[PDB]
DNA sequence: TTTCTGTCTCGTGCCTGGTAATCC
RNA sequence: UGCCUGGUGUCUUGGGUGU
DNA sequence: GGATTACACCCAAGACACCAGGCACGAGACAGAAA
């Protein structure tokens, strides 16, 4: 019982999606410590998705707010410096497939 | 104080500021080298001389 | 049953090794 | 006469701040 | 194939040789045995 208790426990409280012994090659920033610095910025935090293109091999395309974001994502708010654009915020009336 | 304030100090001629916050600032240390093998390989005892 | 005790199990201990672009 | 103390991991990761 | 892709600063959080199995020292209990 301690492999799926273990697995699943260490994945969430690090991050790393994957084995432990995998931590490499892994994507990792999946699991995120939740923001109570004040309500608006837990709301936000909990309706976040990421775009997991990296840093190396950057191009500008991925980055940009593109003409189909429009209803789906707020155009206005996204992080500054190395994740922006590549950060998006579901617009207030979106919702995802189940 | 990184390289690029480093190259700020070179630009502003001053060597001695520049030695001292390298140096006495920092990291300060001495060593005993032979005069033939050049190497730090002394082995020095300064309390028997 | 009283008394001296055996000797082999066993608690405590431990050694030590297995197991992403671009550019030249 | 009962007599005073300086000594602080490392490696990853994440989120931020100013340009 | 190789090498390198701005500067500085803050904070928080999770992991870092474990282990198992064979070898030794000491002890003790419950059963032997003479009386
Ligand atoms: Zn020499």
């Amino acid at each position: 019982s301690t492999t799926i208790t273990s697995g699943l426990k260490y994945s969430l409280a690090t991050g790393n999606w994957g084995e432990q012994k995998k931590a490499m090659s892994s994507r990792a920033g999946v699991s995120q410590v939740l923001n109570r610095y004040t309500y608006s910025s837990t709301l936000s935090h909990l309706r976040r998705t990421n775009t997991p293109i990296g840093r190396d091999g950057k191009l500008a395309k991925p980055r940009q707010l593109h003409n189909t974001h429009w209803g789906l994502v707020c155009p206005a708010e996204t992080p500054e410096g190395q994740a922006c654009g590549l950060v998006k915020n579901l617009s207030l009336l979106s919702g995802i497939s189940i | 104080f990184g390289e690029m304030e480093r190259d700020c100090m070179i630009a502003h001629g001053a060597a001695g500021f520049l030695k001292e916050r390298l140096m006495e600032a920092s990291d300060a240390f001495r060593v005993h080298v032979c005069g033939i093998c050049g190497l730090m390989s002394v082995i020095a005892n300064l309390k028997k001389n």
